[PDB]
């Protein structure tokens, strides 16, 4: 799921799942985000 | 030697210069055969948008000549017609982001829209192709061009001089500082918390305004002598009002953080932009959470998107460091906005 | 360096299959004109059909020598359809080699089947030393990489720092000596009751510093009295004082330069000074010589000096000259001296 979120991310933001996850559950937005730059990048700038 | 003697003509040539880097992913993968384009998006200088340059490459370089050859190209896309030339370079970068193999032009070509020159028959294709190269990268050819647009056709007629009177400076900022130093009969007297402070009102009032608003507003009748600032320490409250007044603050480095607390707080936005820039200067990854908490609880805008883009960057040991975790526990909308912000960054995959 | 990046990622569709056919060991009967194989498909949708015909026997001429592996479109309804394969065996037994590929691919339209019919001679294949029959089967495995190319990406790639506002103390104080804000004081010119700080005038004109910090404060601070100066040269100078900056010096030299010198702004004296400067022609040094020595400035007075001694040959004919032999004559001394041991020593 946090694979999909990251592949996904332009869309999930969007909904109202995500905007209740940000203010209940932080360290998964932690874990989403330490899942998208620290499993991929460089990337140009 | 006569120095100096009359004229100093300093006739102009408008030069602007920007760079442009193309990276296209898997380059020897498919991309077609024969005469084909890889026709790249416009982009301008930056500076309005005026002039639209893109480039163009043909991995089968057209005609003959270049079918063992590869070409590149560079076209104007669309301006206000002026026939504007310009001369460029083309240089093929590694992962390393060293500069390896460099094509400069020699003389400046003649652009029109439609027309195109560029380093025809560029360079061995094989070359390229070799990995014990190393110049394809997880097979990602990275292009890296800079383009050296020259407007010239202006002549300033210099200065004539022959009217040798020194009219010395301007000791505006200067002659402020001393009604401070001196405190030169001041009208109404501040605090910090418990210190004694002396300062008028015209100055604050015209360069802060919180505190205009303090001072007329239910101020002026009861206790226009006597106000109490409890928030600041008065080592970096004497920095502010030697702002104020001198319009300038020598002891900003070594106590913004602070500072910008303060300047925050009474909406002295120039001191409030000049404690962002020393702060911004100061980034790290040890620090980059402290910072953004900083910039965000006072409101700052430059250095918040600035120690954003900082985590983006270096979000690789920036996880590691007590200040992320302290912030991801504290403040969560923080940890989110980074996140919404690497999306765009990240967008593509 | 960098300004913009456009990475234009190009679409890559990478899929896989293979093909197991149980006893082609004796599958010459049926005589293998065409294995017409089964539909597979990949990526979005299953959108795109593909199977893996065999021609194993000789339907061909040199065919009874190589067998043949040969691609096939069902269907699909975009004509132009670019695919570049790799068709290859999944090792069985040990074996990954002799699997070679057409690094250049052609269209697959809808009903056409481009491909290829020499793999592998026949013997060989069947050889049971080389392990190509394990256990009466063999695999089979294109990697056919189909593409499209409609891909561009922008990218801006801003870099600054944070532009700092310019100072604007000047140009604040200024506005406050517009809007005069917690004005403590009231200035009088020729009728006129204009009304002032105490702190920004008292501490850039000394000469307005000593009447009011003489323990006159009460009595003259409330109703300071000027008569000199007449209320445009003094508005131009109280906006000099509090600005610094004097918008229109030019047209009004002489008397803002007796502004100046009255109390004693030893700038705006010299802006005056220099506005004089570029004012000089040879009828009118006369009263700037006049003007430069009467308020005490140093560099006019040596500029109009200089510019007599250069252009008395007219000078001496104009009623200026006149009037300053008559009533001056010290100025006429100091001229006098300093044509003297200068500009003609040599006769």
């Amino acid at each position: 799921a946090v694979d999909f979120i990251n592949y996904h991310a332009s869309d999930v933001l969007e909904t109202s799942g995500w905007k209740s996850m940000v203010v209940s559950h932080p360290h998964l937005v932690a874990e989403a985000y330490r899942s998208l730059a620290s499993a991929q990048c460089p990337f140009l700038g | 030697s006569g120095p100096v003697a009359e004229s100093w003509c300093y006739t102009q040539i408008k030069v602007v210069k920007f760079s442009y880097m193309w990276t296209i992913n898997n380059f020897s993968f498919c991309r077609e055969e024969m005469g084909e384009v890889i026709k790249s998006s416009t982009f301008s200088s930056g500076a309005n948008d005026k002039l639209k340059w893109c480039l163009r490459v043909n991995p089968k370089g057209l005609d003959e000549e270049s079918k063992d050859y590869l070409s590149l190209y560079l076209l104007l896309v669309s301006c206000p017609k002026s026939e504007v030339r310009a001369k460029f370079k083309f240089s093929i970068l590694n992962a390393k982001g060293e500069e390896t193999k460099a094509m400069e032009s020699q003389r400046a070509y003649r652009f029109v829209q439609g027309k195109d020159w560029g380093f025809k028959k560029f360079i061995r294709r094989d070359f390229l192709l070799d990995e014990a190269n190393g110049l394809l990268p997880d097979d990602k050819l990275t292009l890296f061009c800079e383009v050296s647009v020259v407007q010239d056709s202006v002549n300033i007629s210099g200065q004539n001089t022959m009217n040798m009177v020194k009219v010395p400076e301007c000791r505006l900022a200067d002659e402020l500082g001393g009604l401070w130093e001196n405190s030169r009969f001041t009208d109404c007297c501040l605090c910090v918390a418990g210190q004694e402070f002396q300062a008028h009102k015209a100055i604050l009032a015209a360069r802060s305004p919180v505190f205009s608003a303090m001072f007329e507003h239910e101020m002026e009748e009861s206790k226009k002598n006597r106000v109490e600032i409890n928030d600041v320490e008065p080592e970096v409250f004497k920095e502010m009002m030697c702002f104020i007044y001198t319009g300038k603050a020598p002891n900003l480095d070594k106590m913004a953080d602070d500072l910008l607390a303060a300047a925050d707080k009474y909406a002295l936005e120039r001191l409030k932009v000049m404690c962002e820039d020393a702060l911004c200067s100061n980034l790290s990854v040890e620090n980059a959470a402290e910072i953004l908490i900083l910039a965000d609880l006072h409101s700052a805008d430059q250095l918040k998107t600035q120690a954003v883009d900082f985590i983006n960057y270096h979000a690789s040991d920036v996880l590691e460091t007590s200040g992320w975790k302290s912030m991801v526990v504290s403040h969560p909308h923080l940890v989110a906005e980074a996140y919404r912000s690497l999306a765009s960054a990240q967008c593509p995959f």
